[PDB]
């Protein structure tokens, strides 16, 4: 538990920077690689030790629908704490229905993602505790090279990475914009966020796509602002979409529940 | 330097907070939210941490700060948050203490006012 060391890493293109840091593709170990580079203010002995603790719990190497963290570089000794995943050659839900020039994914395969997305979840949340900090959203989850849609444990927030601060609100529940962790049902919490994904998939547009997050967060939590049931859909998905979207947290079902129902979707 | 203008520019003092009243309306009133008075509407440390959101492109969960403020104390703790939030952004810790905005020191709060007006300018 020493984890990777940096000097190994292969740095072929940066990605991405933004308020986390930075992402680079590469090579490691004759994997292909994106490396997460985390930017912390105050970085402290303390802040390391709990990357240290918190990043193990990320190598999910046990279901298909999931994308294990392959590793981290612990900081020190490297420049910065960083971690590893799979580099997926489609990129992020998010990428893949919205900023797909190349190719329109059909609703065969959006069933299919949905599927993907909720066998992973289910996994998920067998853990004991969960992963502390999970948000389910079409950024933080990958597309790999055969169209399987994976959990990004990659996305998982770290403790003192962006504390206080939530660049999708729109996929939140309202109780989770508000409530503490502790003091929210994770899991319904979790199928608010799937529901999301459902009217993701099926309107082909980002929620509150002409709203600020700020505004998201605020109008959600204190105004009643949701999603509007698009119109011309079948009773079946209508109906799947309300219930995994319920005002009452404890009216949502399962991942564990939803799994059959999306599985005759696919095929009855 | 904005002592200066503070001081010794009431003419352009004037325009520069007529500069900073359009600067944080562009953005809190998409919450429903007014801002009429510089002096005081900061103090609390709400807008604040409001504005540093919509300036800089996030939600802040209603159980990170203090949204009704109960005591001294919590605005103090909102305006420190908030003024995290500045720096976290890439701005130098601001120069007035927490306690300088909400005792409604009209300097701090325009000195931390106009330093996000030079870094936003741009922001839609
Ligand atoms: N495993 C991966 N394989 C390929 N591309 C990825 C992978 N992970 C992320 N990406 C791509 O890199 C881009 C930038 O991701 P990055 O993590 O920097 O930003 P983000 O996910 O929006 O924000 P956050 O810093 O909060 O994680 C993503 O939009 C996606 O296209
Ligand atoms: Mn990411």
């Amino acid at each position: 538990h020493s984890g990777i060391d940096f000097k190994q890493l292969n740095f072929l293109t940066k990605l991405n920077e933004n308020h986390s840091g930075e992402l680079w593709k590469g090579r490691w170990q004759g994997n292909d690689i994106v490396v997460k580079v985390l930017k912390v203010r105050d970085w402290s002995t303390r802040k390391s030790r709990d990357f240290n603790e918190e990043c193990p719990r990320l190598r999910i190497f046990s279901h298909p629908n999931v994308l294990p963290v392959l590793g981290a570089c612990q900081s020190p000794p490297a420049p910065h704490p960083t971690l590893i995943t799979h580099w997926m050659p489609y990129g992020s839900l998010y990428n893949v229905l919205h900023e797909g020039t190349n190719f329109v994914v059909d609703q065969s395969q959006a069933v299919k993602f949905a599927l993907d997305m909720a066998r992973g979840m289910a996994f998920l949340h067998t853990l004991e505790p969960l992963i502390p900090r999970h948000a389910l959203n079409s950024r933080s989850v990958m597309i790999d090279e055969d169209m399987t849609a994976r959990i990004s444990m990659a996305d998982v927030k770290f403790s003192f990475q962006s504390p206080g601060r939530m660049y999708a609100p729109a996929w939140v529940a309202p109780e989770a914009l508000q409530k503490k962790p502790e003091d929210t049902n994770r899991r319904s919490a979790d199928m608010w966020s799937f529901a999301v994904l459902l009217w993701e998939l099926v309107t082909r547009e980002v929620p509150f796509a002409d709203l600020s997050n700020m505004e998201i967060g605020m109008k959600v939590a204190l105004e009643g602002l949701r999603p509007t049931i698009p119109p011309g859909i079948s009773p079946h998905v209508s109906k799947l979409m309300k219930i995994c979207m319920n005002e009452d947290p404890a009216k949502r079902p399962k991942f564990d529940m939803i799994v059959p129902i999306l599985e005759k979707m696919q095929d009855k | 330097a904005f002592d200066t203008l503070f001081d010794h520019a009431p003419d352009k003092l004037n325009v520069v907070k007529k500069t900073l009243i359009t600067f944080v309306n562009k953005h809190l009133n998409k919450l429903n939210l007014e801002v009429t008075e510089l002096e005081t509407q900061f103090a609390d440390g709400v807008y604040l941490v409001l504005l540093m959101g919509l300036l800089e492109g996030y939600f802040v969960p209603l159980h990170s700060f203090f949204l009704t403020p109960d005591s001294f104390e919590q605005k103090v703790l909102n305006v420190s948050f908030a003024f995290e939030l500045m720096q976290d952004g890439g701005l130098e810790k601001p120069k007035p203490r927490p306690e300088d905005i909400v005792n409604c020191d009209l300097k701090s709060t325009l000195r931390v006012l106009y330093n996000l007006f030079t870094k936003y300018r741009n922001v839609e």
